[PDB]
RNA sequence: GCUCGUAUCAGUUUUAUGAGGUAAAGCGAAUGAUUAGAGGUUCCGGGGUCACCUUGACCUAUUCUCAAACUUUAAAUAUGUAAGAAGUCCUUGUUACUUAAUUGAACGUGGACAUUUGAAUGAAGAGCUUUUAGUGGGCCAUUUUUGGUAAGCAG
RNA sequence: GAGAACAGAAAUCUCCAGUAGAACAAAAGGGUAAAAGCCCCCUUGAUUUUGAUUUUCAGUGUGAAUACAAACCAUGAAAGU
RNA sequence: GGUUGCGGCCAUAUCUACCAGAAAGCACCGUUUCCCGUCCGAUCAACUGUAGUUAAGCUGGUAAGAGCCUGACCGAGUAGUGUAGUGGGUGACCAUACGCGAAACUCAGGUGCUGCAAUCU
């Protein structure tokens, strides 16, 4: 039909939320470094809540974005514990999806002291080639309705790749 | 505490008219102003440096000074019992040409052109403008337009 | 503290002074129900529409609306039944009236400063009313015309000024005259909307029009 | 005690009794408030043309 | 979704070229504005745009009805002057700035003076005025949307114009190899960039390393069997060729404009009139009412 | 009094060109309020069948009424400028200004500009200065309008 | 609005829509969307000399503001500010 | 005539859905040694027009399309208003005379034109 209209992974964002600031953040930073091979950024607190122990501007989370073949490798090793199967939910209206895990330190690499055990959050941003047309500075436009991504297109791509299946529930 | 600020009673004067907010079109800058050109002040509230006073909205005056990014205009002011010559230093965003002059200019050229022709053939080309003279006589035919009879409509409630 | 006579506030002397972010301590309007009778009633059933029309320019207190609303409803429902009419109050009391309270006790000059600071505190609500507008609109069946006349002529006594009852040529609460409305209703042009009707427009998406008014198009092909 | 604080009554009648006359504009207006760069360039231009006209009339 | 009618009514669209995103008006607003005491004098913009596969450079002065162009110089015509492949590279960007600088100077009649630099040793040297002569032509670099960045090709053409006898103000800040610890530019490193040193060094590295990518990329250079050392030669030969004849020889223009219109119109979608619109709805209304 | 003698003028109209945001109009235009419904929900509560009768709002298409401190639009009257010899047109001279320039700007030199010297009407003389008196408690009337219930009330 | 372990109406991330319904130190109004908002980078022009002008106005002051000149700087790649 | 770059008027140009796109252009598209910039070559920067694509952008077309624009003897000379009266009305307001004169509604049409330069079956 059309070769390049096929979907591809754009970016995975590897999200983690930490209540406080301290050594937990430091080990949270470095576990993501040994996770992705690139340093993460400390997403900074936005407001005060008085119930989550949050003042404004206290850097209460860690995330990192992975793209390219390293993204293909890192989602595979992340979805293996997910078992290449996933709930019929979790798929956004744009077809992006995500889910959470409970540990990474000894999931794929050897565990070492003074790092703790952290659950965290995956989120995959998947869009077909041509995404620059809505991100470039000059001649910025949109993406046509056909070029958009939907649930059925994404879940179908989820099938043919990894031979995965949805709706394990 | 009565207020007489530099922008008082100016909620609507410095508005940006509907669907024309934002930046200003660039023909405002590319317009050329020479000293002596009659111009009329219209304050574009988008640009805040060098705004005119509220009294100067819609006033018209000649240009006596042209500066780096502004022109200087001479306005006549209603004060007491005599006019005073006011000098304003206004950004070009707040000023535009007065189209009254160009109509005088084009009429003069046509008036000059008629004078050149009346010099050669047909002198006394009636140079001066004549306002709407009273209608001259005419014949209004009835052919196919017989005067239909009209009567006032009876009053009814419409409600 | 008791209410003043209405002739104090009859004329439209002041500019509209509605409840707003600048006018916060406004008392609630006494009138609260504006549609009465079988209000969930369709349009075809009540062809007759009669209006209580003001011929004068004044202020009608919110309470006077409520009084006439009660008396007009009570009489008509007792005569022709609750479900035989739909009475609708047209005007809404948004103008806030102001009162300057004067102490009526002996020695009041000491505790009160006359009109130093005479800005009256909000006193009540009224509807500013003009010439030829509609105050009440009652739609009903042609049968029960005289009852609504008496109902609407028994409400005028509770309103200041000189009102008039005039029956309308418009079909109920529509803007269309009776023959013009029936032309559309005969030609499937009209869809009931609970208390009013939507008219098919010759402008807009033809798909939506066909979905909303299939009967008109079917009659076109017959 | 209390007195009429302000009024514009009779002001326009006063203003027009002697009339509001235009400022009687003059040829060669006041060369003031102009751009200084223009002004004392204009000085030298007027100097130069004066010498030229003076030599033209000899 | 569900764009409301009130939103459509109240939506003030930006200027057409802002809607397309091609023009940054806030920046043009201060380029094309001119010192009001310079009433009629145009303010020329040296506009450079890096579309894919071509470089667009032109000199533009604003009028009331629209921008007028003195003379333009693109990279499509560079094969005439000897630059064949990689018409988008940094070295070509320098050359096309040189070409337009030569072109405009000869169109204005100021070719004989302000030769810029005949020998390009890559040092920051503006084109100053000569003693008692016409001033150097002053044009202003309107890069447009693309970000200012050290070593960007947009400032490659900047160096091209300023080395072409055309006075465009600038600082050595954005030229490639601009050190931060010290404010010295590297003449050797620029001269490499002028002649493709950042390209020829990738020629030889890949050629020394492998042949797969070296044969995939740079295919036209392999077709002419030209080595990296010849890249400097061809760029020089272009420079003196540009300095020899910048007179803007156009193309041959076969199948001329009326014919160009003729073929386009056949494959050009037309617009219906009221009669077609009346007919189309009548057929559609009948179809939807035809026992549906 | 002075300088001059039909004007560089005008509490005016017309032509043209603007300026405003009141009246009115508007809420199936934004904002704030508003009466009536009609049709459609995620497990971000069904409170009872856990999807089965019972509702938990919002969105859509309408509908009624509004607004001094809301408004798309938008008057009337009032208001600014112009309606020429201090102008128009042509030529080439100055500048330390400006331009890439012998490019422009400003000031000009010379030369052509009566049926009407460039809209109407009028001008009663026009313009300018000096000096000084009194006054600096106001009040009424149509219209507009604020506070007040209103006032031969106050503003 | 759609979603995503812990995480729920609300802690962080991503997408779509989003004419401004936010922010702009502080009253209200005006004004601003590749910005006047947010984040980052660099700086002191919040400097000197005086004058001219606008508002209040007696065309006085004070305050505030506008546009320039001569500098000298800042910033930018520059126009420019 | 199409396309590009720079624009003018700044929606008759916008917005929602679908359709078509010969040639050329544009664009997506490919690779990080260099400059450069990021959590990430996604943006930016560089290198190649080569490996491909019209899917998208873009252009145009379609919609009794929303919107927007113009006009109407459409509403309506209506609301409103200037002037006048020893007009009416207790008043509220209204009528009339001489003038100016809308807005909403209704209907009709339309849905970019163009400047400079270059390029293209």
């Amino acid at each position: 039909q059309n070769p390049m209209r096929d979907l591809k992974i754009e970016k995975l964002v590897l999200n983690i939320s930490v209540g406080e600031s301290g050594d937990r953040l430091t080990r949270a930073s470095k576990v993501l470094e040994q996770l992705s091979g690139q340093t993460p950024v400390q997403s900074k607190a936005r407001y005060t809540v008085r119930t989550f122990g949050i003042r404004r501007n206290e850097k209460i989370a860690v995330h990192v974005t992975v793209r390219g073949p390293k993204a293909e490798e890192i989602l595979e090793r992340g979805l293996k514990v997910k078992e290449y199967q996933l709930r019929d939910r979790n798929f956004s209206a744009t077809g992006n999806f995500g889910f959470g895990i409970d540990e990474h330190i000894d999931l794929g690499i050897k565990y070492d002291p003074s790092i703790g055990i952290f659950g965290m959050d995956f989120y995959v941003v998947m869009n077909r080639p041509g995404a620059r047309v809505t991100r470039r500075k000059r001649c910025k436009g949109t993406v046509g309705n056909s070029h958009k991504t939907t649930k059925e297109d994404t879940v179908s791509w989820f099938k043919q790749k990894y031979d995965a299946d949805v709706l394990d529930k | 505490g009565k207020s007489h600020g530099y922008r008082s009673r100016t909620r609507y004067m410095f508005q940006r008219d509907f669907r024309k907010h934002g930046a200003v079109h660039l023909s405002t800058y590319l317009k050329v102003y020479k000293v002596g050109d009659i111009v009329d002040i219209k304050a574009n509230g988008s640009i805040q440096k060098g705004m005119p006073h509220k009294f100067y909205q819609g006033k018209t005056g000649v240009v006596y000074n042209v500066t780096k990014s502004s022109v200087g205009v001479i306005i006549n002011k209603m004060v007491g019992n005599r006019y005073l010559e006011k000098r304003l230093n206004l950004r070009v965003e707040h000023i535009k040409h007065s189209k009254c002059r160009q109509e005088f200019l084009e009429r003069v050229k046509a008036n000059a052109a008629k004078r050149a022709e009346a010099k050669a053939q047909g002198v006394a080309v009636q140079l001066k403008r004549q306002p709407a003279q009273p209608r001259e006589s005419r014949i209004v035919s009835t052919e196919g337009n017989v005067p239909q009879t009209l009567a006032p409509v009876p009053y009814e409630t419409f409600i | 503290m008791a209410r003043r006579p209405a002739r104090c506030y009859r004329y439209q002397k002041n500019k509209p002074y509605p409840k707003s972010r600048y006018n916060r301590a406004v008392p609630d309007s006494k009138i609260r129900i504006y549609d009465l009778g079988k209000k969930k009633a369709t349009v075809d059933e009540f062809p007759l529409c009669v209006h209580l029309v003001s011929n004068e320019l004044e202020q009608l207190s919110s309470e006077a609306l409520e009084a006439a609303r009660i008396c007009a409803n009570k009489y008509i429902t007792k005569t022709v039944g609750r479900d035989a009419f739909h009475l609708r109050v047209r005007v809404h009391p948004f103008h806030v009236l102001r009162i300057n309270k004067m102490l009526s006790c002996a020695g009041a000059d000491r505790l009160q400063q006359g009109m130093r600071g005479a800005w009256g505190k909000p006193h009540g609500l009224a509807a500013r009313v003009d010439i030829g507008q509609i105050i009440f609109s009652v739609r009903c069946k042609d049968v029960n015309k005289p009852v609504v006349i008496e109902g609407l002529r028994r409400a005028r006594y509770k309103f200041p000024g000189q009102q008039k009852i005039i029956l309308s040529k418009k079909w109920g609460f529509t803007n269309l005259d009776r023959p013009e409305y029936i032309k559309k209703r005969d030609a499937g042009e009209i869809k009931d909307d609970g208390a009013f009707v939507k008219f098919l427009s010759k402008k807009g998406s033809l798909e939506k029009n066909y979905n909303e008014f299939p009967e008109y198009f079917q009659n076109l092909s017959a | 005690a209390k007195s009429k604080n302000h009024t514009a009554h009779n002001q326009t009648r006063k203003a027009h009794r002697n009339g509001i006359k235009k400022p009687k504009t003059y040829k060669y207006p006041s060369l003031k408030g102009v751009d200084p760069k223009f002004r004392r360039n204009h000085k030298h231009a007027l100097h130069g043309t004066a010498k030229a006209l003076a030599a033209a009339k000899k | 979704d569900a764009k409301s009618s009130a939103y459509s009514s109240r939506f003030q669209t930006p200027f057409r070229r802002r809607r397309e995103g091609k023009t940054d008006y806030y920046q043009r607003k201060r380029l094309v504005t001119q010192h009001k005491a310079k009433y009629n004098t145009p303010k020329y913009r040296l506009v450079v745009r890096f579309t894919n596969k071509d470089i667009i450079c032109q000199i533009i002065s604003s009028t009331i009805t629209g921008d007028v162009v003195l003379a333009a110089a693109y990279s499509h015509e560079l094969p005439r002057y000897g630059i064949t492949h990689g018409l988008t590279n940094w070295a070509a960007a320098y050359a096309t700035g040189l070409l337009i600088a030569r072109r405009t100077l000869q169109k204005l009649g100021l070719d004989e003076t302000y030769k810029g630099v005949e020998e390009v040793e890559g040092e920051y040297e503006l084109t100053e005025a000569v003693e008692d002569g016409p001033r150097p032509f002053k044009v202003f670099l309107d890069i447009g949307l693309q970000r200012t960045t050290t070593g960007a090709r947009v400032f490659g053409a900047l160096k091209g114009a300023s080395d072409g006898g055309l006075y465009v103000p600038h600082s050595e800040n954005r030229f490639p190899g601009w050190d931060f610890e010290t404010e010295e530019i590297d003449p050797e490193l620029l001269r490499s960039y002028i002649f493709g040193g950042h390209v020829s060094q990738y020629m030889e590295e890949l050629a020394d390393d492998d042949e797969e990518r070296f044969s995939e990329l740079f295919k036209g250079y392999l077709a002419d069997d030209i080595d990296a050392d010849s890249l400097e030669d061809i760029y020089t030969s272009a420079h003196e060729a540009i300095r020899a004849d910048p007179a803007f020889k156009p193309t041959e223009k076969k199948f001329t404009k009326e014919q160009y219109a003729a073929e386009s119109k056949k494959y050009r979608q037309t617009k219906l009139s009221k009669e077609e619109r009346a007919a189309r709805v009548a057929a559609k209304i009948a179809a939807l009412a035809g026992q549906q």
